[PDB]
């Protein structure tokens, strides 16, 4: 895992879920519903393009025959010309190798980060008016309609509002 | 009441490799080594130049075969498999130096070197360098003695490097099949041909002898040549068994030369090539042809090594 | 650190946990007792193992002789040889130092994440029944026997079980 | 009452570098550079010819020393320091890419070329290539005038590559002590070989005169080589101090060679050789010969380098 | 982020605190000041230090001439010897473009690192006398005056002290 | 009450990429690609010659601006653009070879190799080599005929490598502008030399004929070279148009041999060197010369490449 997250403390993800990588999914009084959260989705999709945009680019460096496959070249020079560009093929297929097994890596960690970002984001939006379930869930000790099941994905639920609400329903 | 936090994943993810596993399936992954080859030379957007059957070497002698081409002028240089750099038996003397050189040159301007002759044929021809019937290397002059055994006067001619580029000059030896053969065309006994300029001194003795029948013939001219500065002279003294050249060539420009077995195609574009085609690809690297040319991706071993584009997938 | 666990809040390790990476060490009525996490353990070999199992391994790519020890080679080329081969083994002497330096840095990390990721697991286990006291450990709030500390361990511990009496002893 | 949670340690772990810092112990690590030797040729599972005093070369043109190699076959070529490719004095032209060949080449399967002669001896011995007493290169044959002094006529000799593989064919140009001694063995004046295939056309003229005694002798003979490919004939024109081939060579298969100081042993298997001996390794980098061949890890200049295989040792 | 601190849930840094990377930031009875805390700070600039280190160093391998700007050599070996620098220059310029690249998200997510790392020791600290009010600070339900602070500061505030005064005024 | 964390930041950091971002401000960032030259050679703590308008290869035949060079002692060589290897118009034979040998060789040690001649004169000179006045190449001597015309005798003159390390060995063929002029100084008919070690052996004829004055003069004297192993003897063998060598060049120790257009500065210590001057840095890349020699960062491409050594620039 690394974070933890994805393919951890969340066991498994959302085949429903199509207009995001994240997303919440509620349950209260007018029952179930799920939303994709757009910030934490377009901030793992830029990273990763960012990745792509790095990768997917212009050599301009030109390179020219020193060789012929018609007439052969003399065969010293030659069998130089051989080992001089199959040691340069194990360098590169090294490089590129290493390098998509460890972008690869990062790009897991990266999602997984941005996956346990959003879950301690939600948490602290709930101050003492929720606990964590250990499964990905908060167990809202407040009654929690649509418009306020909003007010936590947008941003702005006030705990204040229902701190004593919730108080007393925790004992 | 409650809110669960959550992620997308889809049924059919696809495996990539990380530092830790083989094979771990993630949402979307994309290819890194380009495969998909097009199997056209993409020569859109460049005069390019198919010399087919003229060897590329053969633009500077000028057998048949390279009559289109003794001036030609190119941003791409393609080489055929059938090309031949020659009609009268023979080979050039540091052979592959010169076709990088002209691979790169973006082609090639001749000049007349003016060189005329008295007390000698100016006009020797085989049936190996077809025309209208018997002719020779277009760019060169094989000279004879003017009667069959006659001396071939011991000669010297110059060519002053007029222009700003630097020249390139050639001249043959002609190694007749017998002493007999050679007696026969250029007179008796020891034949010499010195050359010099001023970076420059080498001699040369025919050497003549049976070797097997190319085109029927079984004589050879081997061809040699060098580079003359602006300003300098080259000066060749000699007494028979030389192909004087008529002409020397300038070079143009830049130009890429490939050698190839497909077709052209002034419709798509492209900077990579090799023999098969032409790789498009804004991929890091290629797994086509070790020894493409061009700006290309670099040449890996491996068919495929994919990069994840999403997280892990984590189904149900 | 990264992660913050190993040599971090956790002030060292444990020289008497022999049955794996990472464990378990309470204290109760029947007194102290320690046990190694398999799980948490077996992911952080596996990863490590998978490492190793990607650098042991065969390259294929044959190279042959271009140079001669017995009746040395023309100067020229061989200056050019010599000059190609101690080219590439820089380049091999760098990838290598880098490999391994990058390599043991994400491994460190890796063993740090599994850490973080039990210790939070346990966290969630305990919701409001404990306290992180800051050091590694929990103020379990409760009684809890050698049978509770093992719930704990094998991951059926029910809060709800012992959250009235904790609550209470929390005040 | 109290959980704690934890991790492992040990009194004495093992220092390893990072990003971020040199030396940090670590539970357990691994070692990723191979310096671990095994001085002998581990040639088990494969056909291997130890060559001893044969020189590589000299399977093909076939002094003494190489008699039980003229037709060799391998898998693993192993030269030796004692190796000689000669018995009269002398040396092979472009001699390391014919090694080069050779040592690849699964070995070596001969073919008569068919070259018979008359008005000349067919039959020079010399005393540096002892058989019962004065013998010559086996493959070779040693033309001379008739007798001392006589004319060397004027021949030609054409071998066609009848057979589906490419062909190694040599000759000689002897390189008489004196053009005193010179005359004695083919005659007066000048002397020249010509040789030519379709790829290839070049010439050779003897040098005669003093150097010093090399097993004795004075005089030299250089050995010149070509690759004939398949229908393609070689033609040799020539009028004396010309070694002629009797067999040509065509290769077997593939081989890889090695150049040894230690002794074969058929009982260890191995991919990697250098000539100290084997390195039998799955790690990825060694440091033993930067010039090491076959399958191997890649040089590096560092003896150690250390992976970490557990956490940060964290003792009290 | 990676972590989530920096440039995350602590939305933007302080241009005033000029003797650390780190630092406090607090608000009570005597009024507002700013301190840097120096252990997080030195743990960070040794850590990038340490790659500084690694890379400011000597390479000891000598290359000579193969080449001659004066007088120009053959040109097909200096073709050759021009296409096999070149191809080391692509390698090296990879090499180099990459290392930058990839010490760089490291150095990046490695001061975000010590940040958590900071803002999580003060939380467990703090035990349950506080709360996280989302934007990398504490409300502080008791009295914490100057000389508080330097406890929370200096790793000596005890919770048990003012556990009492906290508990009662969460509610 | 309240505490806040949080951390440092400024108004201006600077931009550097990553793996997800291109220009991410930072708080501080340092280069890690050199650019800044120190534009004279860094000499200090190394024997340094400084060859001014000698050319490398002069120092074995000794032209007049060699005089200083003869017997050089070096640990570093530098060759300037105005070097020349020559008074009397020439060239080595096989140049580049040998100078590779010199820049490594800490200098040359000579020893005589003793001919004494009868029968010929023994001190051509030439006003191309001025020392007061007419001089020749000092460590050779051209060899004429007694008086214009006469016969130049055969002879034979051999050097036995004394020495326990390897000797370079110098001639030169002298090619006369003529056949008439080569007749003047050397008497009529074919003019051979024969040169043989034991690894070696070889044979020069003149080459007389017009070509461009350089230095006023059209004749031209071609250098040759070989390496005489210890015990080993070299025999010239020739009857004129010779041009011999009076000392062997023996190498001192090691050297490394840069070329450069600036000065040399013996208070500055370098060890990477360019002809623009000399690298001095800790960084491990340099984007100054990709030809760059000694100990050097390496060649990149890029100008800059900024190495994060703070966190996120976050400010308002
Ligand atoms: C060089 O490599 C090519 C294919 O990559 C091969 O066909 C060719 O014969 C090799 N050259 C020599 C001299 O071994
Ligand atoms: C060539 O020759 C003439 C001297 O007559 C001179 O004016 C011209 O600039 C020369 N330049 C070069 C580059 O050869
Ligand atoms: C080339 O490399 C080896 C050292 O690995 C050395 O023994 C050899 O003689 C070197 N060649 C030259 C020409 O310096
Ligand atoms: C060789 O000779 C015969 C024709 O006379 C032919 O069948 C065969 O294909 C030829 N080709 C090659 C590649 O040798
Ligand atoms: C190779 O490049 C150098 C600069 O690196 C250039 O000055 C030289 O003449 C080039 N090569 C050839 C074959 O002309
Ligand atoms: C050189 O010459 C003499 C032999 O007469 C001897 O003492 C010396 O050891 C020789 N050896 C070599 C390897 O040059």
């Amino acid at each position: 895992g690394l974070f933890g997250a994805i393919a951890g403390f969340i066991e498994n993800g959302w085949e429903g879920l199509i207009n995001g990588w994240y997303g919440f999914r509620h349950q209260n009084a007018q029952g179930e519903g799920t939303a994709a959260d757009y910030k934490s989705t377009q901030s793992a999709i830029d990273q990763i393009t960012g990745k792509l945009n790095r990768l997917i680019e212009k050599t301009n460096q030109q390179f020219e025959l020193i060789d012929n496959e018609f007439n052969e070249v003399e065969k010293q020079i030659g069998n130089v010309i051989n080992w001089t560009r199959d040691s340069i093929t194990e360098v590169w297929s090294y490089n590129a190798e290493l390098l998509v097994a460890m972008e690869n890596q990062h790009t897991i960690d990266l999602a997984d980060s941005e996956m346990d970002k959003l879950y301690e984001r939600v948490k602290r939006q709930l101050r003492e008016n929720a606990e964590e379930d250990g499964t990905g869930c908060f167990e809202i000790f407040h009654k929690c309609d649509d418009d306020c099941m909003a007010s936590i994905r947008n941003n702005t639920y006030d705990h204040s509002k229902y701190r004593e609400e919730a108080m007393q329903n925790r004992i | 009441d409650k809110i669960c936090l959550g992620h997308h994943a889809v049924s059919n993810g696809t495996k990539v490799n990380t530092l830790t596993e083989r094979g771990v399936e993630v949402v979307n992954a994309t290819e890194t080594v380009e495969r998909t080859n097009i199997p056209r030379i993409c020569s859109k957007g460049k005069r390019t130049v198919d010399l087919g059957q003229c060897g590329l070497l053969g633009t500077i002698t000028g057998p048949p075969q390279c009559d289109q081409f003794l001036e030609f002028s190119a941003d791409l240089i393609i080489e055929r498999r059938e090309g031949s750099d020659v009609c009268y038996p023979g080979k050039f003397v540091n052979e592959e130096a010169l076709r990088q050189i002209l691979r790169k040159s973006g082609g090639i301007d001749k000049e007349a070197m003016g060189f005329t002759y008295s007390g000698i044929r100016t006009n020797g021809a085989t049936s190996a360098c077809r025309r209208s019937g018997s002719s020779f290397y277009a760019e060169m002059k094989w000279l004879l003695s003017n009667t069959d055994n006659a001396a071939f006067p011991q000669m010297t001619k110059s060519y002053k490097n007029t222009r700003k580029s630097p020249a390139i000059i050639v001249w043959g030896i002609h190694h007749s099949v017998s002493t007999a053969e050679q007696t026969k065309l250029y007179g008796s006994g020891n034949k010499l041909v010195t050359v010099g300029s001023s970076n420059y001194q080498q001699s040369f003795v025919p050497s003549p002898g049976a070797r097997p029948q190319v085109n029927g013939l079984s004589g050879r001219i081997d061809f040699h040549w060098l580079i003359l500065n602006p300003n300098d002279t080259v000066t060749f003294s000699f007494n028979g068994a030389f192909i004087a050249p008529d002409r020397a060539s300038f070079l143009r420009g830049k130009s890429m030369g490939i050698q190839s077995g497909v077709q052209v195609d002034a419709d798509c574009e492209g900077d990579c090539y090799h023999s098969g085609g032409t790789i498009i690809s804004k991929l890091p690297f290629q797994n086509i042809d070790s020894r493409a040319v061009g700006k290309c991706p670099r040449y890996v071993k491996q068919r495929s090594l994919l990069l994840a584009t999403g997280m892990k997938n984590v189904p149900e």
